[PDB]
Parts: C-alpha cells; structure tokens; sequence
RNA sequence: GCUCAGUGAUAAAGGAGGUAGGGGUGCAGAGACAGCCAGGAGGUUUGCCUAGAAGCAGCCACCCUUGAAAGAGUGCGUAA
C-alpha cells in the first residue's frame, strides 16, 4: 500500500524570505511574518539554489520521525504567506445566519441567546452571506483551528445536517425513520 | 468497441416486463412508473399495438419519462432464457442444474435464438451468440445436442 | 483430542501427564496440521466446539480426519469433604494433549480456506497452539 | 465506540491507527465500527 | 547492546507494522505499490422461491460474449 518517504520542494518564488539563526526559523512574505521554534539534534540552511535545505544526524528510524516533520512546517509557511489560505464555512436550517459587528463575528443556532465569537491575531473573517462564512489566515494551525471553535458549537447532525460544516462537507444524509422493515 | 451503440444513459429510466397484449390491468402496470409522469391510461394502446406482431410472449420494455407527460419507449427481444423454454416445450425450468434435465435443444435452436436475439447482445461472430445463450440453459437444466 | 466412542467397563485412575516424550507425531493425513505446546485435560465439549466449527466455515467440501483419543477418565467432587474416589462421568472425560503431536487435519481445499478454517478451531482450544504446513 | 479487548478491524474502510497507547479504529462509512481499547 | 517500558517492584487466552538483530520470498525503470483522473458494458429483469427481491433474504448455478480493463460479483441502500 503506502509507498516512502518522499520531500516536496517547496520554496521560490522568492516571495518568502527565510533567515535561521538559532533553532528558530523566520517566516516572511507579502502577508506577514511567521515564526516556529525547532528542537536541536537538527540543522538548516539556505541554499544559494532556492530550496528550502534539511538534514540529519543518522538514518535511524527515529531520524524519519523528526527530518520527516521539519520538513513540512518549512513548506506550510511559504505557500502560507503567499498563496494564503481561505475557509468557506455554511450553515443549515431556518433561523441560522451569519453577521458580522466589526471584529466580532455573531451566530443565532438554536441557542436562546446570540453567540459571539472573537477574531484573534493574523486571522481574518469575513461573511459575504448568512450562509458563507468565509476566514483568510496566514498559517494553517491557526485558520484551522479557529475552523474548530467555530463548529465545536453545533455540528452537522446525522438526521438533516444543520449548524456549522467546511466548505463541500458531505455529511452524508442518513434517514432518521428507523423500525421499518426491508 | 466494434459493435457501436455506447451512449448517454442513467436518465431515470424505468424497465418492466409486460406480456404482448397485457397492460390494461389496474393492479400490475398500476403502481408500475405511475408516479413518475407517463399516464396510465396511454402507452398500453401504444404497447398492445407494436407487440401485435408477434402477441404470445414477454416484451422487454424500456420507459424513459421527460420533464414533461410525454414518453418513449423502445421494443427488445425476449429473455434468453423464456425462448429456451419455447424450444424445449417447458413450463418453468430445473430446480438443479445439470442434476436434472427438463429437455434438450439442438444446435440449429440454439442458432435460430441467437440469430432472432442478436440486435440486443453485444458480440462480433455468430459462433459467440450462440454460445453465449448456450450458458443460459446449463442453467435452468436444459442440455444440448 | 476426543472421538466418539463406544460402552465398555471404564473407570480407572486419573493419571498425570507426563514430559513431551511421547507426543511427537508429524503431518500425514491433510495437507496442513495443527499442534499443541503443553498437555492438557480436553474434555469431549471442546472437541466437539472445535471440529464443527473446522467445517462450520466450510460447510460441503473436504474431510475431517482425528489421530487423536480420549482415555484418562476425570472425577470431580460434587460439593461434600473427601470421602472416597469420585464418579468419572459426572462432567465428561478427557485425556492428553502433549506438545509434538498433531491434531487437526485439512486438504483438498486451497491454502487460505485451510488456513482460516484451523484459526477458529484453536480459538476452541484451550490450550496454545502452533499452525504448521508440511516437510 | 465499542471497548472489547481484541480492537480488530471491521470493514476496509477500517485504518486502525494507535493513539496514546490505545489502539482505536476510526471509520467514515459505518460508525459502529469504531471501536476504542483493543 | 536493548529497553526510554519507570516494565523492571503480581497477573492469562487474545489483540496491535512499539521495536533491535539474522535469513529468505513475491511485485519491480516490457516502470509494481499509495494518491489523482476515467471506465467498470450486453444477454442473465438469469433459474428456483417469494406479495416482491433484477450483484447484494435464502437455495442452486457461478459458464459465455465484446475488450486495455469488468466477477451473473464484496459492504451500504430500496417494498422491489
């Protein structure tokens, strides 16, 4: 099945700058600036080619576990502070919209009282219509958790699908009536 | 693909398998695509018309409703299997295959079959027609000559 | 490690299975085998339990074969002190499974279906056992 | 989720990852399969 | 040199690519495997049974044709 390890090069277009200098690689572009702390046992260059170098110290299985992770939160901050990252975010059911108020974001599912929810640093949100609800990020932990927050409160339910779901989520409708006899 | 015909399909269409001359009864053809759009009191005089020529057997019948009352359908050829039974002079087939015969057809029977039932089976010879019906009767206990 | 058997005057001592000296057979009737790793008391409800269910997965193909029997009888206490031998039959009877010697049989079939078919049968087994194949 | 002792998978939508320790087989067809301890 | 369990300072059948060492085998730049895209057909709506069951209750049969590929066929699903 699942074949090997295998890197994606990933880096230039120079519209992401990088500069290491102690186990803390900086992320640059013409978004914003990211920043990871890294464990030692590792290094990492900038070639005068355009890639994005790594290496290890031996080819221990253990090694895999580390190069093998490195090697993406190098790659995700480059197309994270270029291409960006959006989220389109729909509801379902009567009743349920989404409005903006400045920084804040306010939602009305089922709950008595309209909750509110805070955008925190280097995310954006924006809601075109009271069923999209649309947020840019830099990163992918942030835009993707913040994803979370915003559907920790009602999820799908497996009977019509309502509350808070990604963009093209396919809940996979199921028919509630049971007792029926095939 | 030598033999052509490959086209669009899946378009919400219906198959039954009506008698030549039988669809007026209320009870079978009834509950039969009757909420889908063709009406009931049509295609049974479109039906018994187009079987009249050769009224005595089963018809496959293709349905395909449109968006709006009006329908098409096209005429086939009969089960490989019921045209088995004809030639053996047979009810209903075997209750075990090969275990026990319930008659025997000779190569020009299952040659005639193949021939009248070729505009429906997807071959390129003749000497695969009929060999592809000959596997229908080692089914329902009917062994060839 | 049981068949069936015939009436006759048994009732005898226990016994007490001793090293895998004696258990040591090969592979001859089927194409695969099964065997054990230590002795045990096999009563005739796991015997059963086991051959079934080695054709149960099957159902309508090969045959069955037992190089194995019963003999040890089993006495058990019924609920009083100690004041004779027990019955023999009041549970069901046994005898001894030392490792070495082959138990289960199967062939004329493929090598999957003869290798999943002896799997349920050591689950009835109480006692470990090692899958083998022939040579 | 089901404990049980023996996890196993269910379906071949079954990918059986380890977490924690625990063995846990998440499913995306039927959730029935998901199972937690095994 | 291994374990990184604090297991070692209790405890089984069974279950899991947690993991070190040695040998061997299958597929493999007449380019395999994971992933992505597309196809997955016709008779056989098969026989029997059933109010009905047309891969998919169950029993039997489980061959053939057109092709690069496709089994009267796995799981979900429909009263069908």
């Amino acid at each position: 099945k699942e074949s090997r390890i295998g890197k994606q090069p990933i880096a230039v277009p120079s519209n992401v700058t990088i500069a290491l200098e102690g186990q803390d690689l900086k992320v640059k572009g013409p978004l914003g600036e990211l920043a990871l702390t890294y464990p030692r046992e590792v290094e990492l260059t900038k070639e005068e080619s355009g890639f994005l170098r790594v290496k290890k110290t031996v080819e221990t299985r253990r090694a895999n576990q580390m190069h093998g992770l490195f090697r993406t939160l190098t790659d995700n901050m480059v197309v994270g502070v270029s291409k960006g990252f959006e989220k389109k975010l729909i509801l379902v059911g009567v009743g349920y919209r989404a409005t903006v108020d400045g920084k804040e974001l306010v939602l009305n599912l089922g709950f008595s009282h309209p909750v509110k929810m805070q955008i925190p640093d280097s995310l954006k949100v924006k809601v075109e219509e009271n069923t999209r609800i649309t947020v840019s990020g830099y990163d992918k932990s942030e835009i993707g958790q913040f994803a979370a927050t915003v559907r920790k409160w009602r999820p799908p339910e497996p009977y019509k699908g309502k509350g808070v779901k990604y963009s093209d989520e396919i809940v996979r409708r199921k028919e509630g009536k049971a007792g029926k006899k095939k | 693909a030598p033999k052509p015909g490959k086209a669009k399909k899946v378009i919400g269409v219906i198959k039954l398998a009506l008698e030549a001359g039988k669809a007026t009864p209320a009870p079978p053809v009834g509950p039969a695509l009757g909420s889908k759009g063709v009406n009931i009191m049509a295609f049974c005089k479109d039906y018994n018309a187009r079987t009249a020529d050769k009224p005595g057997f089963v018809i496959p019948v293709e349905i395909t409703v449109f968006d709006d009352k009006s329908f098409t359908f096209i005429l086939k050829t009969p089960p490989a299997s019921v045209l088995l039974l004809k030639a053996s002079g047979a009810e209903k087939g075997s209750k075990d295959p090969q275990m026990e015969k319930v008659g025997k057809i000779t190569i020009d029977q299952l040659r005639g079959i193949a021939t009248e039932k070729l505009p429906d089976l997807n071959c390129t010879t003749i000497e695969s027609a009929m060999r592809i019906i000959a596997g229908t009767a080692a089914n329902m206990g009917i062994d060839i000559d | 490690m049981l068949s069936p058997k015939r009436t006759r005057f048994r009732k005898q001592h226990r016994g007490r299975m001793k090293g895998i000296s004696y258990r040591g057979n090969r592979i001859c009737f089927g194409r695969y085998a099964l065997q054990a790793l230590e002795p045990a008391w096999i009563t005739s409800r796991q015997i059963e339990a086991g051959r079934r269910a080695m054709t149960r997965n099957a159902r309508r193909g090969g045959k069955i074969w037992v190089r194995i029997f019963p003999d040890k009888p089993v006495t058990v206490r019924p609920a009083e002190t100690r004041m004779g031998s027990g019955k023999g039959s009041p549970e069901y009877w046994v005898a001894v499974v030392k490792p070495g010697r082959i138990l289960y049989e199967i062939s004329g079939v493929a090598e999957n279906i003869a290798r999943r078919a002896v799997a349920i049968a050591a689950s009835k087994m109480p006692i470990r056992t090692q899958f083998i194949i022939s040579g | 989720m089901k404990v049980r002792s023996s996890v196993k998978k269910m379906c071949e939508f079954c990918k059986t990852v380890k977490r924690r320790g625990r063995v846990y087989v998440i499913c995306s067809s039927n959730p029935k399969h998901k199972q937690r301890q095994g």
